[PDB]
């Protein structure tokens, strides 16, 4: 060895430049292997290997690191700890506990070279087994559960790579480190724990993918009606600065019919993350009594934080989103924002001296994004149970100047089927959510239309299409109003613009901070759209009978107000909305006479 | 002997360099035995002195250099061709993915293929009835033709491809089409929908398919289309079948070659894409046509999504310079519910003149066709004026045209993704759209064809 | 009044459609050309190092 | 002191045969004439180390020159005596006052605030401007910039805020850190003369960086101010305000050094890491749990071509919460300051409004004033396109209201410090023009209590 003793391979740094560090004497290491760099011991990842030299993608700041400092490898890839104690905790890009970070470092700021486990390895969880001894098990089968939260049951599964029969299993209080079960595999006996590791850059395995045909209830009326996202679908929200990309994600992270939300603060504001860990512990569900924080794991790597850690934060979240997907749960993954991950790749590409493709971003940006969104979807999870898990991807895109022709927005539109294109002009007119109904689309609207029509037992797809037909006719009419004039419009066409006006500021507009409108149930949306549609249905009946335009408008002033306030009708009083339909006919009949 | 070395030099991304080797040929299929037992295929890109630079299709993820090996196979990447391929599902490299029996190969063909002698070529004048009036009348599709479908992100390009293979046939014959499909980096939802349509039709068993999804490594997408065209010409000229080729997404294919082009530090061209893109796409598109003396034929219907919906992008531009015409789907026509949203003004077919006329379709097809486009162009030109300067400001003669283009979009083009209209019903419909304009404005139809119809 | 209205909408279209469509068009045109030559000389520096 | 200079190419310089040279380490070069120039390790490899000298490499003899490695990055000597002093881009004394004795030495890069230890913005900070104090409230710990243009009087508004900003119901715990980034000598003496005559120098720490100063001193100037700002706020418990201008000259100096080091240019020539580099400056603001005082930043930048999609204002809008727009149409009308509240926004104003942080009517009056202006301007536009006869009687009232709103409420003067009381009282007086039935966003309660 050396000087009468031997030990593991010790590297030495030969080059330190920004987030990229190269060190010699690393032949025993591999690609995608984590490693502590320097005397400080900061975390890095090997990405390129030339002879003994390795190219390290460091996820911490490298200021004050020079050659001669040693580098120690871990032998394992970029992985995350998956077990009890993961929910209701926020992590950095490398999944370290930030609350534990402050307690150990005893400082309100972020140090360097701080080693901390992801989960709490000394917390006593009472385990509850669910399988019998001697039952043949494979990856995916459940051996027990642990009620992590009041309603979330952390079902312990068989880790990937283990296949055999259960030798001995017993319930009791134990930590994530001590064994709870023994499996008699073909390669011998194995000891399993409640914690398992999984590399973040490779997606977790499944049986097969399924078509997402179950529309998700987001509570937002502009979404669930015209541009619906399915359970397991992928939705991109590209918009300029202050157009409402995050706010849309906060509402989805709180009004979605999902069993777990995964919010990734990728390169966003630090105040946007503190607002989460304060409001979410107070968003109590009135049915289960469990807070929203009990139903969500968020990962946070802000903008001023290490640039390379933005990529780690993305793959950390989707891996956790896959870990709970395999339990048959419907998990939603929030990426805020993916445009900052792309900058980290372009930043890394400029350091590696690679050939830039479109607008400086590396040429492999299309695959890296496609590799991510395909890891979502409604799946058949592993195991003999054939259970259905799903991952719904809600990623935000922050283009320069709001120009969607930028690379990351186009590559996202290719692999997703929902496009919630935010508009700056709508955010200026206090039109919220600032969803452009002309440019946005959802490829699920046809399938959602079939599903939605059935439960409602009403031609709901024909009401959405008719409501869409009025809004597209409004765009064609506004070009003539600015050219010729509104007074030059016919009684029928001017009615269309007024009916379309009711669709805009009574149905599409939704305030995020107001309690009455922040959520709209599926049954409430039907009563609202039916009343707005019944207005124009009987109004054109009157214009064809001989009534004038202004005669119907001035004679319906009282009724026209009841529709504009229908958004604030509580769910226990939905009879008020539907009664306006019959009320309109009575008011229309006297006007005709 | 078994050529395998264990002296790795460096590993950078998808590329890899081995030193102290000998006898390594260019474009040679390799295998990488790692320190854990995994095998990942690859091809040689450059051989100089005792060094060899290779590209790993599945990528280099978690590879130790000191304890790995590289097994050179001494032959280019091949495909096990056999008639037992009919109705099988292979991956983007060729391995079967439908969990069935292994194919007993009748032959092993190089995926690069071969160049058909232009003297041995037979000019395709055959007529294909696609059931779509915008194709059968305006941009006629022939057997053995290179006609791609240009589309964008979100447009119903996958609905239009299933419609064509469902309704394709030839006049005065009963022959069936041996469809060959190839998925290149698409999502699972697009592929599954295509599978369900093929099942519904009953042609699924006839089709041979290669699958590369989005979660698959991007490097292998370079070989996946060459897998299909090798199997397509295998069933056409050697087995005597009429083969139809439909591929999507070709956009992801070009992105895959740029990744290697960027990894190899080559001299870039337009927008970072390699300079030999026109040639590389030509090795795939020119594998189509008929050969004199053989009953087979290879027809290609490529599909690509135009990046930023821009025709001047290098991907759809170079495709047009190779293929015979194109079929363009616009977001504006899909915006109006037009099914299929085919924009026939910028679209073109170049093999149709020999495929139309008396004895092939209709005597007067060419005169109606020519008369249609010209009047549609002016009618669309007038509509774009009506919406700006007003309806009344338009000339009365042009105003008749403004309605000409309106009905020629909602009734003529808009027919649905499940309507198989005949060629006689398509040409009779076209005259009904020309009867609006007075006889004096139909100047590119002769009196003989004007009088008889 | 009819000729007033024809000219009126003639004027209105130019201010609200034709001229703004050009103004935004010129912006995008000039934008592209500069970054293109900016990224074109960038690779020429990299090729010079070969 | 190493004398192994290997290469001197442009602003860069390579030093071979070194031991223990760290990244981002500040160096000290002693030339053949005894003159001293400071540098910074841009990259270290093997026994080599590439550095860039701040002042340049003109007239350097690589043979007889020596380089000294200090062993620390660029630092700043912080102390309590910085209040009332003026420093340069590198923190060196400019007023020729007494020697400063630093208490500690902090890295100009600092450290990241732990998101779990971060405290949300609270209460409010008086800006003495009606368009800010009421419509776009500034909160302790908020990133709220001011978007301007070349020719617009953004220098007067910056000096106005730096002498009128304070904390209500608090005494002698408020300071203003004024940082100039690449400005002219006459524009520099503008603030120098204004700070001393108005007495605002007695409570301010000023860092001045001229246009002819080295471009590295231009990109290191805002980091000096924020390091001293975090010292007065987190170690001394003061509500510190940080005013910076111009940010455009920072972006030009950042692109100048990027082109000097031959980095891959991003959009519009600027570095692709411009969003990251700007974020390392704007994310310094915010409050900390269990820590008195706050760091508040008011960026001031000029928009090139008056275009908001430019990488300088656009990427800034992605970091900062909101923005303050200065338009040309209002500046030509004589509105001081020419603030357009239609495109402006304050995203944290909710933590500034309400009782005890502002008058109970603040939230209700703010939103009704906004809707009345938006309809009033919209009606004022209808009067030019379609004449005055196409607007109804209620339309001409809103159009008349928008005139008084821009000429009396917004137009206050660059030397007119209003209070939160006077601002809300001036706004209530303006609402009396509109009928009580038109004030549909204020509940009947606050209407009967304040409407004159
Ligand atoms: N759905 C909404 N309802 C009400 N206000 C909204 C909504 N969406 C956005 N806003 C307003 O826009 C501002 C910026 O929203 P945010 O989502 O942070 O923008 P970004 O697109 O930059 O993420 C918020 O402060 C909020 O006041
Ligand atoms: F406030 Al932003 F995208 F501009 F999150
Ligand atoms: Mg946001």
């Amino acid at each position: 060895g050396s000087s009468g003793s031997s030990g593991m391979q010790i590297g030495k740094i030969i080059k330190v430049s920004g987030p990229l560090v190269m060190a010699e004497n690393m032949s025993e290491a591999s690609i995608q292997d984590m490693c502590l760099v320097g005397d400080l011991g900061v975390i890095g990842e090997i990405i390129e290997m030339r002879q003994d030299v390795a190219s390290i993608q460091v996820y911490e700041e490298t200021s004050g690191i020079g050659p001669g400092e040693p580098v120690r490898s871990t032998g394992e890839a970029l992985s995350v700890e998956l077990g009890p104690g993961i929910i209701s905790q926020m992590f950095d890009g490398i999944q370290r506990p930030l609350d534990t970070f402050m307690e150990v470092t005893q400082s309100n700021f972020l140090g360097r070279g701080v080693q901390l486990p992801a989960l709490d390895h000394e917390k006593q969880w009472w385990f509850e087994a669910t399988i019998e001894e001697g039952t043949e098990v494979s990856a995916g089968d459940i051996i027990g559960y642990v009620d992590e939260t009041k309603i979330i049951q952390h079902k312990i599964m068989v880790p990937n790579g283990i296949k055999g029969t259960v030798q001995k299993i017993e319930s009791g209080s134990f930590t994530i480190d001590d064994p709870i079960c023994v499996i008699e595999t073909e390669q011998g006996l194995k000891e399993l724990t409640m914690m398992q590791k999984w590399p973040v850059r490779r997606g977790r395995p499944i049986k097969q993918k399924l078509n997402p045909d179950v529309p998700m209830i987001t509570g937002q009326r502009v979404i669930d009606t015209f541009f619906p996202v399915t359970k397991g679908g992928a939705a991109a929200v590209p918009g300029p600065f202050g157009a409402g990309k995050t706010v849309v994600q906060h509402q989805i992270a709180k009004w979605s019919d999902v069993d777990l939300v995964v919010y990734v603060g990728c390169g966003e504001r630090g105040n946007e993350m503190t607002d989460v860990v304060n409001e979410f512990p107070e968003l109590i569900d009135p049915n289960t009594g469990e807070s929203l924080m009990e139903r969500t794991v968020l990962i946070a790597n802000t903008s001023n934080m290490p640039v390379a850690a933005r990529e780690a934060s993305i793959y950390t979240g989707i891996t956790i989103a896959e870990y709970f997907r395999d339990m048959g749960y419907d998990v939603a993954i929030m990426a805020d924002s993916t445009s900052r991950w792309a900058e980290a790749l372009r930043e890394m590409s400029g350091r590696l001296e690679e050939m830039p493709g479109d607008e400086g971003y590396p040429a492999y940006l299309g695959s890296r994004l496609a590799e991510y969104y395909e890891r979502s979807g409604r799946v058949i999870a592993l195991g003999s149970d054939q259970r259905e898990g799903s991952i719904t991807a809600i990623s935000a895109v922050s283009p320069s100047g709001g120009d969607i022709s930028e690379p990351v927005t186009q590559n996202t539109l290719r692999v997703v089927k929902v496009f919630w294109g935010l508009d700056s002009s709508l955010a200026q007119k206090r039109h919220f959510p600032s969803i452009n109904w002309i440019q946005s689309y959802s490829l699920y609207s046809t399938e959602v239309g079939r599903y939605m029509d059935q439960i409602l037992q009403q031609d709901w797809s024909d009401m959405v299409t008719e409501g869409m037909r009025i809004l597209q006719e409004e765009e064609q009419l506004n070009e003539i109003v600015r050219l010729v004039g509104i007074d030059s419009l016919s009684d029928n066409d001017r009615l269309t613009l007024e009916v379309a006006k009711s669709i805009r500021e009574d149905y599409l507009q939704q305030n995020a901070f107001d309690d009455v409108d922040t959520f709209t149930s599926r049954e409430k949306q039907f009563n609202m759209l039916k009343v707005i549609l019944t207005f124009g249905k009987e109004a054109r009946k009157a214009l064809s009978l001989g009534a004038y335009f202004n005669e119907i408008m001035e004679g319906t002033v009282a009724v026209r107000e009841r529709i504009s306030r229908s958004k604030y009708i509580p769910e226990e009083e939905l009879a008020k909305i539907s009664s306006i339909n019959e009320e309109i006919k009575e008011t229309i009949q006297l006007i005709v006479s | 002997m078994i050529k395998e070395y264990r002296t790795i030099k460096e590993v950078v991304g998808p590329l890899m360099a081995v030193e102290k080797v000998s006898g390594v040929k260019y474009e040679e299929l390799i295998e990488v035995r790692m320190q854990n037992g995994e095998i990942r295929r690859g091809q040689v890109l450059e051989v100089q002195e005792d060094k060899a630079m290779v590209q790993i299709f599945e990528g280099t993820s978690g590879i130790n250099l000191k304890n790995s090996s590289v097994r050179f196979l001494g032959h280019p990447l091949q495909l096990g061709v056999s008639e037992d391929m009919i109705g099988r599902v292979f991956d983007g490299l060729g391995r079967p993915k439908d969990n069935g029996p292994e194919i007993l190969p009748e032959k092993y063909l190089d995926i690069n293929g071969e160049v058909i002698n232009p003297i041995a070529r037979d000019y395709p004048d055959e007529f294909i009835q696609t059931g779509i009036s915008a194709i059968d009348h305006l941009n006629t599709l022939v057997r053995g033709q290179k006609l791609p479908v240009f589309s964008g992100s979100g447009l119903p390009h996958k609905e239009l491809a299933a419609q064509i293979a469902r309704q394709a046939t030839v006049l005065d014959s009963s022959d069936d089409f041996a469809v060959v499909f190839a998925a290149i980096g698409i999502t699972f939802e697009e592929a599954e929908f295509f599978m369900e349509d093929f099942r519904q039709t009953g042609a699924i068993d006839r089709s041979v398919m290669f699958m590369n999804l989005a979660n698959d490594p991007a490097i292998e997408r370079i070989a996946t289309p060459r897998m299909a065209l090798t199997a397509a010409e295998y069933l056409a000229y050697e087995k005597g079948m009429h083969v139809l080729v439909i591929m999507t997404d070709m956009t992801n294919y070009a992105e895959a070659l740029r990744e290697i082009s960027a990894a190899r530090r080559e001299v870039p061209g337009r927008r970072g894409y390699p300079g030999y893109l026109y040639t590389n796409l030509a090795t795939l598109f020119e594998r189509a046509g008929r050969i004199r003396g053989l009953k087979g034929s290879v027809t290609q219907i490529p599909i690509l999504t135009m990046p930023e919906d821009d025709k001047t992008h290098p991907i759809p531009d170079l495709t047009g310079y190779i293929t015979e015409g194109q079929i363009i789907l616009t977001r504006e026509l899909y915006k109006s519910g037009i099914q299929p949203p085919i924009d026939v003004l910028p679209s073109l077919s170049r093999l149709k003149d020999k495929g139309t006329g008396a004895g092939k379709t209709r005597e007067d097809h060419a005169a109606t066709m020519n008369q249609l486009f010209a009047a549609y162009a002016q009618g669309k030109q007038a509509k774009e004026l009506a919406v700006v300067l007003g309806e009344s400001a338009l000339s009365d003669i042009d105003k008749i045209y403004a309605k000409f283009a309106e009905r020629f979009e909602n009734e003529y083009v808009n027919q649905g993704f499940y309507t198989n209209r005949t060629i006689t019903e398509t040409l009779d419909l076209g005259w009904e759209l020309l009867a609006m304009l007075p006889r004096t404005e139909l100047k590119r139809i002769k009196d003989d064809l004007l009088d008889k119809y | 009044a009819e000729e007033i209205e024809k000219t009126r909408r003639r004027v209105n279209a130019l201010e609200y459609m034709t001229i703004p469509q050009l103004e935004e068009t010129i912006y995008y045109i000039k934008m592209k050309l500069e970054e293109n030559e900016r990224a074109e000389v960038t690779r020429l520096i990299k090729v010079k190092n070969m």
